[PDB]
């Protein structure tokens, strides 16, 4: 440690007059850097997560690119913000789900694993030495005597669980649109679910999709396992949105 | 599991007014089984110390070794080759320092001094030493030890004493070997022959 | 002077600290909750920050059980909550398994404040952004307390903070008898609450816990509505 | 697994009323064979974290692990007092759980305890 | 801490290891059983830290 | 502007960025160009190395690494962390290889590497590194592969690369190239047309190309380029140039 | 304050008395003298798996 | 390998070539070492003196000490005596004649001999039972007048006018009982002593205020 | 803690370099059905590595020399190991394992050709190192030891074909002592040849 | 003496062996693994399931065996995961290895891995006490050993039918349980399509 | 002007992506004095010049003893020359005694480079202030190497360090085609010849202001100090 800097905005253990912290705030406003936004939608029987893919170059490889990552056999993910530091915490997490299963002789539940992600990510925060990381996760999963779960843990460490939430630029216009569309009616079937999730994001953004420039995870009580779609798949769900 | 093995040979070292001599024998043994028959256990320090040691024998090359590690480091640090006496109490320290689990090897040092006349020392595996003119080590020094004392010369007749010395005790130990090595340290120098056994 | 409103381990020149006073301050600025101690229990109220439909109700309660005979709530960081929270659960059951009877709750007031107390006196950290509301029942005696982030604890008869707490102790300090019931009680913390309430009081936007001899337990939504359909 | 663990008498050429009542000859062997395995186990339940960690992931994993709690361990109170050792429990994983170390031989009740200065300037490496 | 009823494995697995860990000294030979979501479960502990489950 | 908020690697902007790594970033564009082209089946490799005085040999401070039998690796920025992170990947390697008993794949040793450069962008302790590295390798059940490494600790797979003072031009230069459908020697000879273009002869004395491959051609081994192709290459390019 | 505390004491186990118990109990059996001895328990248990619980 | 080194614990993990639980990590330091000096942990022939009989006494005008070398001339003021095992005896006196030259240059004047006995005591008392066999009297003369103390490995430490240990110790020990005297001559002194040691069955020591001397 | 002997391990010299020949049965104890494994090791192209003992740490020091000759041919600066440095290296190893009373339970030989003179060494547990013309350790290393140095004694330079020859007989006595399969390599300017089973 | 006849610590000899048998045999398609009865138990799986297409057998000490079992597949599973592919059974064969070989000086354990993977097929291997890591065809292990190698040996050819294989490894295992006992023979066929378990009993 | 904030620490990055300590730190080698190092197909040779407090006091020593086989020149700091020359002697020693053979001349600069590299990156420290010449010989033949404050090193032909080393620089340059045929004699004259450019045009060299260090085939290294230098300074011309 080299010394802590002076003044009510420039440290992480330093209260202002009016009693709140500046680091966990400009940590926050570090979240919308990528310029991209996530959707997760909840169903009857299903879980979704929607994501944009940019590609700026031409001499890139798109396999490599890619935000929805795996952290057991039947826990999704996605990540909004620096790639470095969502790469870093994915792996923390796949160390403490491993951890969970060695010691308790069962699989970790998703409510779990945010909860000791956001207890880990907590003492960042009440450190001279340590600096949050500019990130957010969503976690998806089947519970066993409940259905569908959809979690989201903040760098600040607060952690709550949802029935639609969103990420990224375009947070609060997609949580109006999915807040009209839940109060509206909330039973639907494993179509309706992806469709809404896309038809958000492209009524937020104003574009009309392509098959390549989105990427879809879903869980289903049938095959709990995570599954990522694939372009056809994505195809055939967009043309039946527009037919 | 023992990690103690025992080797034969036999070392000797006589001191004149400017000569020393260190003579020991050729072969490595396990009691029954022969090693090899070519194996000198006389290793040469400075221009003006040699060293001969018998035993165990992995404990043999270490102890070596830690002696010219450390004859380099003194060599480095104060500009000048150490004598005889400062490497006899740096290897009584050395061997000092495993008295709890001792090296299982005897040594005896041979060399001028810094007057210019020979110098002879005789250790035990923790560290006593003492100068003497004459003395006889390895397994069959209980049987070579009168003969010396019943029987300063000159180089010749030393040699010659050496010689019948180590071919008188050959045909009577089972662990003597087929050569015999002689070093000698004068002020020119240092030389060495192998006589055949 | 603005010399030493920086660092933690600093006396100002009139003999006082002010990064403590920034964190009483923080917890000045967070949701009320209220507290009252009956003749024959204890209620805690508290709003709650979702106020959405899609928050999911399962998912995290901020009036939350210790004991069989304790809980509390908290105005401030959550953060902050749900360590102290993990760290109270983890001494009672030290203290029981030692013992071999249940934690009372002086006790269990004592030791949390003395872990809070430490996070004021070296550099290199920061003071815990939360006050805390300890309710019990020991001995057929009903119990009320409140720590504060410096670690120094009250007994209180009724009491409220958060967001706009002058007005509800002034209030609270009308209309309290010391001769009340549960009931009563009930009503009185509701009003109490809705007092510094903005918009319309519902069954899911408040959270209300009572502890009397049979136990600690936290009301369902169908119970908070019945109650909120009595007083209208 | 983690409960299973895997010529140091020097000269001074490099008070004897602070130290007393110990022999080498006893100190050489322990009196029961459960006495290392007790005295280091959490060290020994690191090892195998920082072992398991880097052959998996990487050199970076256990290096953090091992600044995060370099890190936090820094912020107590000086050794003649008792602290509470809240954020290193919550990053080590040990804030639900009870031991036999919790319940046993309350440290915060010790019925012994030496000077101020002398246990400051012993941790500080001087003494 | 998770809000809902334990698990048979869980005990099972706690009781195995603390039985290992402290290498058989603490002599104590268990009949653990018990009913939870999957259904009903029964082991058979021993003081050396070995399990077994068995009808 | 960020004037007040820099001087840590632990401190975030008003808007939400970290200063430090930035000036890390840009810290890269001090240093000449390398690139590097995957094609059909191999990669080839490219630096454009200065010559300080006529005192050194020739062989003096490469920037061409073998971390590995079948691994490559190209640098750019300060020398001496180069140098670290190849020991760095040279560990890596070795220790999957005790391991498991097999060689390490490639993307696995990318993130790796990528992990333990991004730990350094976390602490005020130290500082993030000031070196951007690509990575290439070849084999037989997977193909040609290759990679980049910045200090911010972001990795990606890549069909051409160019790191260094003049990566834009490379980059342009690069994408008129149908590398897809091509091989390693046909590859060398725009390797070197391209470095020798981007060159600047104004502001840079002189400079010796450096080249190597990996491939088929060397059955899943990184290699020099021999000198008659190295010299081939250098004339059809200074052909082209005219 | 104690002149022969350096460093802080910690909880667990304690292993003062192995050396002194061990030579002790030698002696005694020698002279045929008397222990306190440690209480256990020998009664029969059992257990079964029914349709859908556990006995 | 700045990360690893603000970590001021060099744990086996962050060194080279770690694989595994263990790895080439314990055959990797081989060196013989820069500084330092130790004595090894526990796990042939060894040379004690056995045949060797020793005597010494204090009077007015010093003391004088016999034997059958086996005197140590730790100082030019401070004498000794081995019996038992001569390395241990020829190591720890060594180290006594070095701690004592320390403390005449620290504080500028000669130890006594109470200070020296202790001092050996101290350093022979840590090792007890491990093995070590030396039993030692030391002779000297400060400015309390002469002294004579007895050290063994066994942590005795006793002060006494008059000593004796060997194989002709009850014999000798008898005859100089017989014949002591306080106030004595110099030259009866050495009679009783040369009597003494040769009734037992040669060496002659004598401690003045300046220094021993060699009498035959 | 019971102990069991060996397998067999030869070798000799002769004018081009050196000839080793090994034992393809696992263990003489309980490990018997552990049948048809090598035990011939090629370090780097001017050394070769015959073991007699355990296995495994056969396998764990293959391991680690395998790991830096790989590491020492990566930098291709020009240099290697010699017959000489993997000699010395191998005793310090045992030397200080043994040290430690956690010891490596082998016998290693080791043979190389190196700058126009073949090398022979001999190593075992306790750290005893030596260098001998012929080399026998094992069964029967003192029904072996006398045969092959009185042969070369007769004759002190041998060619290719009369060393493998005497080393075809000695194994065929050895296993008419009492008694199936083994290995030759040979270590010569062209490089480490390996050829078996027979 | 130890020094030039190269003695040996003769680990399988340190305690005598009265378990049970187990056997691994290798035929065309996959691996087939089973295991013997021979007090109480009769009702007691014997085959420990390290993946979805991995398992193993254990021989000596229950408590040690169990817990490399555990360690085994915790760090499995966490490799799995991070290198995004199904296991190969070559590296269970080596985290198995690893600690069979550090603590052969505390625990006494012998274990037999036997799987399926999509790069080379139905393998077998064999760590006994010591930590030795060999690659066999037909692997014998347990009390057994000694008696039905040599007719297993004879028996023996090259991959077979499924059904054939389950057949010679029930004769085998049956022969090595009537030594002169129980009643309870269970064996498990690994192959792509899955593993199908049956127990053979009376 | 703006410079003042990002240069009082190795762990801080100017805005232009530059260290300044580390350019701070090279700037020390130039306050020592010139060192002379090249080389021929068979011999390594050092020239060094000496300077002295006054009259009554003896000039300091420049050229160290590493092994028998290698030797270093100093040009910086004093305390940091003596760290790395114990450094040296520890690694050559240990490689020694565990291998038998003398530790090769890359491996050994690689390991120094290595060393050098950490207190560039962390707090609480700061970079060697000192340059090194090494000269050596092993199976590759003589070999010169130069290393700097920034952990930088270089295999060369000829190079000179220190304070007004350009003269010296222009000479090895103008006269590197007759290096690799020469032998012992007039090696060393070009190397004389070479550090007396360094020199005002008044003064001479001297047989107090110079030492020699020479290693070679069957030669190991060695010094030549005070009358050792005659023979090699009796056939130097008169400056032209």
């Amino acid at each position: 440690s080299r010394g802590s800097s002076a003044g009510f905005d420039r440290h992480i253990t330093i209260f202002s007059p009016e009693g709140r912290l500046y680091q966990v705030e400009y940590a926050f406003k570090a979240i919308n850097q990528g310029g991209l936004t996530s959707v997760a939608v909840r169903g009857k029987d299903c879980a979704v997560i929607v994501t944009q893919k940019k590609v700026p170059d031409k001499l890139l490889d798109s396999s490599t690119v890619t935000h929805l990552f795996k952290i057991t056999e039947n826990i999704g993910c996605v990540m909004t913000g620096m790639t470095a530091d969502s790469r870093s915490q994915v792996q923390r997490a796949r160390y403490e789900a491993a951890n969970w299963k060695y010691k308790y002789g069962y699989e970790i539940p998703v409510d779990m694993l945010c909860k000791r992600i956001a207890d880990i990510s907590q003492v960042y925060t009440q450190n001279a030495e340590m600096r949050p990381l500019g990130c957010c996760m969503i976690l998806i999963g089947i519970d066993e005597e409940q259905g569908p779960q959809v979690y989201k843990c903040d760098p600040a460490g607060y952690y709550c669980g949802f029935k639609a939430t969103a990420a990224g630029v375009k947070q609060t216009e997609s949580t109006s649109f999915l807040e009209k569309k839940v109060k509206k009616k909330f039973d639907w079937t494993f179509e309706q679910t992806v469709e809404t999730a896309i038809t958000c994001l492209s009524t937020v953004l104003s574009i009309d999709f392509k098959p390549s420039e989105i990427e879809v995870g879903v869980v289903t009580v049938e095959n709990p396992k995570f599954r990522i779609l694939t372009e056809a798949e994505i195809d055939a769900h967009l043309v039946a949105l527009a037919e | 599991f023992s990690p103690y093995v025992f080797n034969g040979g036999t070392i000797l070292a006589i001191a004149g007014e400017d000569f020393a001599i260190v003579a020991s024998d050729t072969r490595l043994s396990e009691g029954f089984s022969i090693h090899t028959r070519d194996s000198p256990k006389c290793y040469k320090l400075t221009d003006k110390t040699v060293i001969g040691c018998s035993g165990f024998h992995g404990d043999c090359l270490t102890l070596t070794k830690i002696i010219e590690a450390r004859l380099k480091m003194y060599k480095h640090s104060n500009n000048k080759a150490m004598t005889t006496g400062a490497i006899a109490a740096m290897l009584s320290t050395i061997l000092y320092s495993r008295r709890f689990f001792p090296y299982y090897v005897y040594n005896i040092i041979g060399g001028l001094d810094e007057e210019g006349k020979g110098a002879v020392y005789s250790f035990d595996p923790v560290g006593s030493y003492q100068r003497d003119s004459f003395k006889a080590g390895g397994s069959a020094s209980a049987m070579l030890q009168p003969l010396l004392d019943n029987q300063p010369l000159s180089l010749d007749r030393a040699m010659r004493l050496v010689k019948d010395v180590f071919i008188s005790a050959a045909e009577r130990d089972v662990y003597t070997g087929d050569a015999l090595r002689i070093c000698i340290v004068t002020k020119e120098g240092i030389r060495e022959e192998t006589v055949s056994l | 002077e603005r010399g030493y409103s920086f660092s933690l381990t600093t006396f100002s020149p009139s003999g006082k600290l002010v990064q403590i006073e920034y964190a009483l301050a923080a917890v000045a600025g967070g949701a009320p909750s209220v507290g009252i101690k009956a003749a024959n229990g204890v209620v805690l109220a508290t709003e709650k920050k979702q106020k959405s439909i899609l928050y999911d109700e399962r998912s995290v309660h901020k009036v939350e059980p210790i004991t069989k005979h304790i809980g509390l709530v908290y105005s401030g960081m959550g953060p902050d909550y749900r360590v102290l929270v993990h760290r109270a659960r983890k001494l009672a059951q030290q203290y029981y398994l030692v013992y071999q009877e249940p934690i009372p709750t002086a006790q269990l007031v004592q030791r949390v404040a003395s872990v809070m107390q430490e996070y004021t006196q070296s550099g290199g950290v920061r003071p815990f952004g939360v006050s805390l509301l300890i309710c019990g029942w020991n001995e057929g005696r009903p119990y009320l307390f409140q720590s504060d982030p410096s670690g120094a604890y009250f007994a209180w008869k009724a009491t409220a903070m958060g967001k706009n707490y002058v007005n509800g102790k002034t209030f609270l300090e009308k209309r309290y008898n010391e001769d009340l019931e549960l009931e009563d009680a009930i009503h009185t913390a509701i009003l109490t609450l809705k007092e510094s309430f903005e918009g319309q009081m519902t069954e899911d936007n408040i959270e209300v816990g009572i502890c009397n001899e049979a136990g600690f337990r936290r009301l369902t939504p169908t119970e908070v509505k019945d109650y909120l359909a009595a007083i209208a | 697994m983690n409960a299973r663990g895997l010529d140091s008498i020097p000269v001074t050429e490099l008070d004897l009323l602070r130290k007393g009542f110990s022999c080498v000859k006893n100190e050489l062997l322990p009196s029961h064979p459960l006495e290392l395995s007790e005295k280091n186990f959490q060290l020994n339940q690191d090892k195998m974290n920082f072992s398991t960690l880097r052959n998996i992931q990487g050199l970076f994993a256990p290096l953090k692990l091992q600044m995060e709690f370099k890190a936090v361990q820094q912020v107590q109170r000086l050794p003649f007092l008792s602290s509470s050792n809240l954020s290193l429990d919550v990053l080590r994983g040990n804030d639900e759980t009870i031991g036999f170390e919790d319940i046993l031989n309350d440290p915060s009740q010790s019925e012994v305890m030496g000077e101020p200065h002398l246990m400051v300037e012993y941790k500080l490496g001087l003494l | 801490s998770t809000g809902r009823l334990p698990r048979v494995v869980t005990a099972n697995r706690m009781l195995k290891q603390m039985l290992f860990r402290y290498q058989g000294y603490i002599g104590a030979a268990l009949v653990l059983g018990g009913v939870d979501v999957t259904g009903p479960h029964l082991y058979s502990i021993y003081p050396h830290g070995s399990t077994d489950k068995l009808p | 502007i960020g004037t007040g908020y820099d001087l840590s690697a632990s401190t975030f902007s008003p808007d939400g960025r970290v200063f430090q790594v930035e000036y890390a970033m840009k810290a890269v564009e001090n240093s000449s160009t390398a690139i590097g082209i995957r094609c059909k089946d191999g990669v080839v490799f490219g630096v454009e190395k200065l010559v300080l005085s006529k005192l050194y040999e020739e062989g003096s401070n490469k920037r061409l690494f073998n971390v590995d039998r079948h691994v490559g690796m190209a640098v750019a920025g300060l020398l001496a962390d180069a140098r670290s992170l190849a020991d760095i990947a040279r560990e890596e390697a070795s220790n999957f290889r005790s391991n498991f008993g097999y060689n390490i794949p490639l993307k696995h040793l990318a993130d790796r590497v990528a992990m333990y450069v991004h730990a350094y962008t976390l602490y005020s302790a130290v500082r993030p590194f000031g070196c951007s590295f690509m990575l290439g390798s070849y084999s037989v059940n997977d193909g040609a592969q290759l990679y980049m490494i910045d200090p911010s600790g972001v990795s990606y797979g890549y069909w051409g690369c160019a790191i260094g003072k003049a990566r834009q031009a490379a980059k342009t230069e690069i994408e008129k190239l149908q590398m897809k459908e091509m091989t390693c020697r046909d590859i060398v000879k725009e390797v070197a047309k391209i470095i020798y273009i981007v060159h600047d002869e104004v502001k840079d004395k002189a400079f010796e190309l450096e080249l190597s491959w990996v491939g088929e051609l060397t059955n899943g081994r990184h290699e020099i380029v021999p000198k008659d192709i190295r010299e081939e290459a250098e004339k059809y390019a200074k052909e082209s140039l005219k | 304050a104690a002149v022969s505390v350096y460093a802080p004491p910690v909880g667990g186990f304690s292993f003062d008395n192995c050396r002194r118990n061990a030579v002790l109990e030698a002696d005694f059996a020698k002279r045929g003298y008397k222990l306190p001895k440690v209480r256990k328990t020998g009664t029969t248990i059992a257990g079964v798996v029914y349709k859908d619980g556990i006995v | 390998m700045a990360l690893a080194s603000v970590l001021e614990r060099p744990l086996p993990v962050n060194q080279r070539g770690f694989f595994g639980l263990g790895g080439r990590a314990d055959l990797l330091d081989l060196g013989p070492g820069s500084l330092s000096d130790g004595l090894s942990l526990a796990a042939p022939g060894i040379e004690m003196l056995h045949g060797t009989t020793t005597l010494a006494f204090k009077f007015r005008h010093g003391v004088i000490v016999a034997a059958d070398k086996k005197v140590i001339e730790i100082n030019p003021y401070l004498l000794g005596t081995m019996a038992g095992g001569a390395a241990d005896c020829s190591f720890w006196e060594r180290l006594l004649a070095r701690q004592c030259r320390i403390y005449e240059l620290r504080n500028k004047e000669r130890i006594s001999v109470a200070a020296a006995s202790k001092l050996l005591a101290n350093m022979v008392y840590q090792y007890k039972g491990m093995g070590l066999s030396m039993g030692t009297m030391i002779c000297g003369w400060d400015k309390r007048g002469p002294g004579l103390y007895y050290v063994d490995s066994e942590g005795n430490r006793i002060s006494g006018a008059t000593f004796s240990v060997g194989s002709g110790s009850v014999y000798a020990y008898g005859v100089m009982d017989r014949g002591y005297s306080y106030d004595l001559e110099v030259e009866q002194a050495y009679d009783l002593a040369r009597r003494a040691i040769y009734q037992a069955t040669v060496n002659l020591y004598h401690v003045r205020e300046d220094g021993w001397i060699r009498v035959s | 803690n019971p102990m069991v002997t060996g397998t067999s391990v030869l070798g000799v010299k002769f004018e081009g370099g050196v000839v080793i020949a090994a034992d393809m049965l696992g263990s003489y104890g309980s490990l018997a059905r552990f049948r048809n494994i090598s035990r011939i090791m090629r370090v780097n192209n001017s050394t070769m590595l015959g073991a007699s003992g355990d296995y495994a740490d056969f396998q764990y020091l293959k391991q680690v020399l395998g790991q830096m000759v790989i590491d020492e041919e990566l930098l291709g600066d020009g240099h290697s190991y010699s017959p000489r440095a993997i000699h010395s290296w191998l005793t310090r190893a045992m030397y200080s394992r043994r040290s430690k009373m956690n010891p490596l339970w082998n016998t290693m030989v080791i043979g190389g050709y190196a700058d126009g003179e073949s090398f022979l060494g001999y190593v075992d547990m306790l750290g005893v190192a030596y260098e001998a013309p012929s080399l026998a350790t094992g069964y029967g290393a003192y029904l072996a030891q006398p045969l092959l140095r009185e042969v070369l004694e007769k004759q002190p330079v041998l060619s290719q074909t009369e060393a493998r020859d005497l080393v075809e007989r000695c194994m065929r006595v050895l296993y008419y002592r009492d008694a199936n399969r083994f290995q030759t390599a040979t270590v010569t300017e062209k490089g480490v040849e390996i050829e078996g089973p027979l | 003496a130890w020094g030039p006849e190269a003695f040996t610590p003769d680990w399988e000899s340190r305690e005598v062996s009265t378990g049970t048998t187990i056997m691994a045999v290798q035929f065309d398609g996959g691996v087939v693994l089973g295991a013997d009865s021979r007090i109480a138990n009769r009702v007691t799986d014997k085959l420990t399931p390290i993946h979805d297409r991995i398992f193993c057998c254990r021989s000596g000490s229950a408590a040690d065996t169990q817990a490399v079992a555990d360690a085994v597949t915790y760090q499995l599973g966490f490799h799995s995961i991070e290198l995004n592919e199904p296991p190969l059974v070559h590296t269970a064969a080596s985290l198995f290895k690893e600690m069979c070989y550090r603590y052969r000086e505390d625990l006494m354990a012998g274990i037999i891995i036997a799987g399926w993977d999509p790069q080379e097929g139905g393998q077998g291997y064999s760590v006994p006490m010591g930590g030795m890591m060999v690659r066999q065809s037909f692997a014998i292990g347990g009390s057994g050993s000694s008696y039905i190698y040599g007719y297993v040996d004879a028996t023996y050819r090259e991959g077979m039918t499924k059904e054939e294989c389950l057949q010679f490894t029930a004769n085998a295992l049956a022969l090595a349980m009537e030594r002169d006992s129980g009643g309870v023979i269970r064996l498990a066929a690994i192959a792509e399509s899955g593993v199908e378990r049956q127990v053979l009993l009376g | 002007m703006f410079r003042n904030q990002y240069d009082n620490d190795v762990t801080v990055w100017s805005p232009q992506g530059r260290i300044h300590q580390i350019e701070y730190a090279m700037e020390a080698v130039k306050q020592g004095s010139a060192t002379v190092g090249l080389k021929s197909k068979t011999h390594a040779v050092l020239v060094a010049l000496k300077r002295a407090q006054s009259e009554l006091a003896a000039h300091q020593k420049k050229i160290l003893h590493v092994d028998n086989h290698i030797g270093i020149s100093i040009a910086g700091l004093t305390a940091d020359a003596r760290l790395l020359c114990n450094f040296m002697r520890q690694e050559c020693l240990d490689s020694r005694f565990v291998f038998d053979r003398p530790l090769p001349v890359s491996r050994l600069v690689s390991l120094i480079g290595s060393k050098t590299q950490i207190p560039t990156q962390r707090y609480g420290r700061r970079p060697y202030g000192v340059g090194l010449l090494i000269a050596g010989y092993d199976d590759m033949g003589p070999h010169i190497f130069q290393t700097c404050p920034s952990a930088n090193y270089f295999d060369c032909r000829a190079m000179s360090i220190g304070a007004r080393s350009q003269s010296a620089r222009t000479y090895l340059e103008r006269h590197m085609s007759e290096f690799m045929e020469c032998n012992l004699n007039e090696l060393v004259k070009h190397g004389l010849r070479a550090l007396r450019e360094t020199l005002p045009a008044e003064q001479d060299l001297t047989t107090k202001n110079v030492s020699i260090g020479i290693v070679g085939k069957d030669l190991e290294f060695t010094i030549y100090d005070d009358d050792d230098v005659s023979p090699f300074l009796e056939g130097l011309e008169e400056r032209p």
